[PDB]
């Protein structure tokens, strides 16, 4: 009836919908189309806000309302896009962004949504160009300018890098002021120079839309328990993680729910993924005390209803702001104490956290002010890794004497015997020795052979590049490998007589001021190499031309693949040092690299992500690994690759307190984890609002 | 998952 009325209603919605007034936006686009009923423009501008509210099958109908009306309406196409991409239908996603394209091929937030699937399907070129086609037709793109400087980390190009991180403080110092959903991710933030304020801030607004989507169920306060009656005095344990399968975060903790004491506790785990089959899904399914599958209740309503009438006392948030995610559940507070742990290195700037599960060395008391939550300290770390479980065929080895440690290296459950069925085999302070004899010729002729096992007195001999060919499952880490695997350096193209620095990392957690930390070490250390992962491949010829740029030859950075996970493990004993990266510290390949008996040089940061590597070093005892700033860092690095007697002496300190410490050890872990649950539970229950457990 | 953007139609003219 009046497209004009209907019009002014709606320029006054979008006007609301700046400002963040998401309820006006939606009354105000109901009456647009009251007053004019096919306007294309108000059944699309109201399908966005009601997919902000998570109303995704509501707006998808007003979507096909808009293009139904209006068939070339582009706008309604790249809006419908971004809806399916939510719903994880990429396939409609991409006709719709390429449908807005082929119609406004000038349509700078199509070319930019289009990127964010080429982002998500692992292609970083093609997500460059599309969100660089996005950022020359809308210079002012904030969303496309975020994403890309993204982009650019992933493959470690440094073009203008520090021009790139001015822009990106001023764009989030811009969003933060005008009230806006800053366009770094809360996650992606960790690798940008951010004050501790705008990393908190980002974090916060991320936990604030978590309310967009909870307050359109119009659910009341829960009603939580005051004591452990109903329970018979166990405190009932929630782990929610979309991580229960074949996930680091599996490989770290799939060991604690079975540990957990069952006369204090009784654990619930929430899975937020399918079963994707592996043996990780099946041992947390049969050693928690109760096993819920909430990817099958895809209501934040109904799934938090479910943890409330399970009568958790502690949910912990094993996400945070990582993929699969359902924070909805948390922001709902079905349980009296809510707890961030492990899964994220980093605030959640969230009314709905109460506690971050951390520990002295990784958030100590000065920095409190970077976190929303209240500190709760585990003793040692709040690291844990179940390597000793998954692993412990590199428990001990054995090399051949071709004495070095790590050029060529045996494991195996049954290596003990294998050497015993042997006449020859030396000890040194305790590492055997196969000398140069007929079965050493044998299993290097395997390795130059490209050969896959051999037979040696009855024992199965396996090349370690061919652990899936053998069995599959002892690749993963699902299983225990029943053979004896040979690991060495001429596999990987690493060089018999010199020094290797290894960093096993993604490539994203580099910049420019960490790669010039490691040309000064290679440069003070003669023929020493630096091994590195295509993590992803597309990063190496960036690493390889600024490290040339650097006086660093192509043939002194050594790159392998990404390897199956025991393989990358293994690996790791062929190093002499592990060079952490600063900016972003390796967490679960920290401990992989220790679990080898590897020494890691690190300097800790001020933020969580930044402090895990020295937390690992302080638990496991070797405090001379700690850098205090980037003279001390690269005086270590460079100490333990020049005097060979030091190496070897921090390598046997490795190599012996992996055991002897409390790193590696879970039944201690999950029993510290007990005691700092019940000092919450302690507290709740006095009528306490969280505070710091120090 | 990658963030995207809405596009906010005012219509024209
Ligand atoms: C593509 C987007 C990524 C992104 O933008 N993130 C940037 C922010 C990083 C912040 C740090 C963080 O999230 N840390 C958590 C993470 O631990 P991690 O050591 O950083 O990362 P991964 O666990 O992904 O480490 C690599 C995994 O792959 C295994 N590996 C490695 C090399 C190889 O050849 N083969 C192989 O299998 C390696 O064993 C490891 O599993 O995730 C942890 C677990 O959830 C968190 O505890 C940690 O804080
Ligand atoms: C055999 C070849 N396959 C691999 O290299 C395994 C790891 C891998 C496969 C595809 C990708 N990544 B990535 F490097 F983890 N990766 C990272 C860290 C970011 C991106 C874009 C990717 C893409």
């Amino acid at each position: 009836a009046c497209p004009t009325h209907a019009d002014s209603l709606n320029n006054l919605a979008n006007i609301k919908r700046e400002q963040g007034n998401i309820e006006e936006a939606v009354r105000l686009y109901r009456k647009a189309l009251e007053v004019f009923p096919e306007f294309a423009a108000a059944h699309s501008n109201l399908a966005s806000v009601l997919q902000q509210q998570g109303k995704l099958q509501e707006a998808l109908m007003h979507y096909k309302e808009a293009i139904r009306i209006s068939p070339t309406f582009a706008d309604a196409y790249s809006n419908m896009g971004n809806t399916l991409k939510e719903m994880q239908d990429v396939q409609g996603a991409l006709q719709c962004y390429t449908r807005a394209i082929q119609i406004n091929p000038a349509f700078a937030d199509a070319h930019s949504n289009l990127a964010s699937i080429h982002k998500d399907s692992g292609n970083i070129p093609e997500a460059i160009a599309s969100y660089r086609t996005a950022l020359k037709l809308k210079p002012d793109f904030p969303d496309a300018y975020c994403n890309l400087a993204h982009c650019l980390q992933i493959v470690c190009d440094w073009t203008d890098y520090d021009e790139r991180m001015k822009k990106l403080v001023s764009i989030v110092a811009d969003q933060l002021e005008k009230n806006r959903l800053p366009s770094v991710h809360p996650h992606h933030s960790m690798l940008y120079p951010l004050s501790h304020g705008f990393r908190k801030a980002i974090a916060e607004r991320h936990g604030n839309l978590c309310l967009d989507k909870i307050n359109v169920l119009h659910k009341p306060p829960y009603e939580h328990p005051k004591d452990l009656k109903l329970s018979d005095g166990r405190l009932r344990v929630g782990y929610v993680s979309s991580d229960f399968g074949n996930h680091p975060t599996s490989h770290l903790m799939q060991s604690i729910p079975g540990m957990h004491n069952p006369d204090k506790f009784e654990v619930f785990c929430y899975a937020l993924s399918p079963d994707d089959g592996t043996n990780f899904r099946v041992k947390v399914m049969a050693e928690a005390n109760h096993f819920i599958d909430l990817s099958q209740i895809p209501c934040n309503g109904k799934a938090a209803d479910r943890i409330h009438q399970d009568g958790i006392h502690i949910l912990v948030n094993m996400n945070g702001y990582t993929k699969g995610a359902r924070n909805e559940l948390f922001a709902l507070r079905p349980a009296p104490i809510q707890a961030m742990w492990l899964g994220y290195p980093g605030t959640s700037g969230a009314l709905f956290m109460d506690y971050i599960i951390t520990d002295q060395e990784t958030s100590p008391a000065e920095v409190a002010e970077q976190y929303s939550e209240k500190l709760a300290y585990m003793p040692h770390t709040f690291f844990i890794g179940d390597h000793a479980n998954m692993f412990p065929h590199l428990k001990k080895k054995a090399v051949i004497d071709f004495i070095y440690d790590n050029r060529i290296v045996l494991n195996g459950i049954d290596l003990k015997a294998f050497l015993d069925s042997l006449p020859d085999v030396k000890i040194v302070k305790n590492m055997p020795v196969i000398p140069m004899n007929t079965i050493a010729e044998a299993v290097i002729e395997m390795i130059n052979r490209g050969q896959i096992q051999i037979t040696i007195n009855g024992f199965s001999i396996s090349n370690g590049l061919a652990t899936t060919q053998i069995n599959n499952k002892a690749a993963t880490g699902e299983e225990v490998p029943r053979t004896i695997i040979v690991t060495t350096r001429s596999q990987y193209g690493l060089p018999e007589d010199a020094i290797v620095y290894c960093n096993f990392n993604q490539l994203y957690k580099i910049d420019p001021s960490t790669l010039q930390m490691w040309a000064n070490i290679l440069k003070r250390v003669p023929n020493s190499v630096l091994w590195l992962l295509r993590f992803p491949a597309v990063g190496e010829p960036n690493i390889q031309q600024y490290a040339q740029n650097m006086g660093l030859p192509q043939n002194r950075i050594i790159f392998s693949p990404v390897a199956p996970k025991e393989e990358h493990v293994r690996r790791g004993q062929l190093a002499d040092v592990c060079l952490d990266t600063p900016l972003c510290n390796g967490h679960t390949t920290g401990m992989d690299v220790l679990w080898a008996g590897t020494p890691m040089v690190t300097m800790p940061g001020e933020t969580l992500a930044s402090r895990v590597a020295a937390s690992q070093l302080t638990c496991l005892g070797c405090l001379e690994l700690i850098a205090k700033n980037r003279q001390e860092y690269e005086d270590i690095a460079v100490k333990l690759g020049t005097d060979l007697e030091y190496l070897k002496k921090v390598r046997g300190k490795v190599w012996k307190q992996r055991i002897s410490s409390p790193l590696f050890n879970t039944k201690q872990y999950t029993m510290e984890l007990e005691r700092l649950y019940l000092q919450m539970w302690e507290h709740y229950a006095a009528g306490n609002k969280p505070d710091h457990m120090i | 998952e990658t963030g995207t953007t809405n596009t906010a139609t005012t219509a024209t003219s």
